[PDB]
């Protein structure tokens, strides 16, 4: 089983299985905590049990490891990965990391990795061979981003605009000087979905602040 | 074997023209693929736009200096063969413009810079009077073997790509683009 459709599913799936396992409450307590009785329920039976998330390292390398689907909480269904898994696979803050999970014994409360088999959808050794992002050299924007879907909608209109106001370009940096109420919600959602339907090859993350 | 050096240099540069004109009538024929084809991504057209760009300045240049070569590679052969022959048979021609260069030999540098124009228009009206023949003229035999292969004009081609002109920064940010380009194929 994989945490991230359990995630991902919505309190259908916790009465569900509510009804189905015979817990003896579901209701009133956090998502976190109920994603983690039911996962503790189900590997109790001893069934191999998947995880993927990302990785971190803290002051002491103490690892742990998260989910985006959750944005980052610290909550009880963070992944633990020992010191020694870091020391002896080279994996850094930020790694993509998919792997078996081992349910917790007496002393410990989270769960911990057993293996691994995909480091940033790679294969695990192959990731240790791999050139660090600052010591590579920068170089100017080459690329073309266009905001131009071509379909013709009400906010392509829009994206036309900003296709005549200011070219896009791979690996660029942009900065938006937005007063409120000026509508930058519109063109922000327009940029998402410019980004994700004239280029699906790149892959897109957007980050949101209070 | 001076001529016969710059031939050389004047064939390997049209040779060389005539590869990246290849490599450009593949981009156009790719180019004309991808449009009539399933063109969602816009990125790849986008560089498909910069290389034809900067495929089309480098045939440019490539004209250009293919017609510089040219022209020297004709005018090293027309002064080598003229002053052989000129050393050859020159008295008569001497005497027959003795006064013109006379006049220039043992005066002032105003009389100099005067007697060329006289002998400037005298030449002029005896090559008028004599081409109203028309009849035509084969090369020197010395020469005439590689002068056909190049011919007295250069390629129609050279020539329609010659039309447009480029300022130096244009000039500069294309050669720009060929060093990126190159950069590009380098990986």
């Amino acid at each position: 089983m994989n945490l991230t459709e359990l995630k991902n599913t919505p309190v259908s799936e916790l009465i569900t299985l509510g009804e189905n396992m015979g817990l003896e409450n579901l209701a009133r307590m956090r998502k976190q905590d109920i994603i983690f009785a039911i996962l503790k329920q189900h590997a109790k039976s001893g069934e191999d049990i998947f995880g993927d998330g990302v990785l971190e390292i803290l002051q002491d390398g103490f690892g742990f490891l998260r989910s985006a689907d959750s944005s980052y909480l610290a909550g009880p269904d963070d992944i633990y990965v020992s010191p020694s898994q870091i020391r002896r696979f080279n994996l850094r803050t930020g790694d993509t990391i998919s792997g078996k999970i081992r349910p917790p014994k007496e002393g410990e409360r989270y769960f911990a990795l057993l293996k691994v088999n995909e480091v940033n959808f790679d294969k695990p050794e192959n990731a240790r061979n791999k050139i660090l992002f600052e010591n590579l050299t920068p170089l100017h924007a080459n690329s073309r981003l266009r905001m131009e879907r071509g379909n013709g909608s009400t906010e392509d209109l829009t994206a036309r605009v900003l296709d005549l106001a200011s070219p896009i370009g791979r690996g660029q940096r942009g900065l938006i000087v937005a007063p409120p109420k000026a509508g930058k919600t519109m063109l922000l959602q327009n940029i998402a979905q410019s980004i994700a339907y004239n280029h699906p090859d790149c892959v897109l993350m957007v980050l949101l602040i209070d | 074997t001076a001529l016969q050096q710059a031939f050389d240099t004047c064939q390997n540069n049209k040779a060389a023209w005539l590869q990246r004109k290849n490599e450009l009538a593949a981009a156009e024929q790719e180019y004309l693929r991808l449009l009539s084809g399933e063109g969602r991504n816009v990125s790849r057209l986008d560089e498909l736009r910069n290389i034809i760009e900067v495929r089309k300045w480098q045939v440019n240049q490539a004209a250009g200096r293919y017609i510089r070569s040219h022209e020297a590679v004709q005018h090293i052969s027309i002064r080598d063969r003229l002053n052989d022959f000129m050393q050859q048979h020159g008295t008569a021609l001497a005497a027959a413009l003795a006064p013109e260069l006379m006049g220039y030999s043992e005066l002032t540098a105003i009389a100099r810079n005067c007697a060329i124009q006289r002998a400037t228009d005298a030449l002029r009206e005896a090559l008028l009077s004599w081409l109203a023949k028309g009849e035509k003229i084969n090369y020197s035999a010395q020469d005439s073997d590689i002068l056909t292969t190049i011919g007295f004009r250069p390629d129609v081609a050279s020539v329609d790509d010659s039309r447009e002109k480029f300022t130096p920064a244009q000039n500069m940010i294309f050669s720009r683009k060929s060093a990126q380009l190159a950069s590009r194929q380098s990986v």
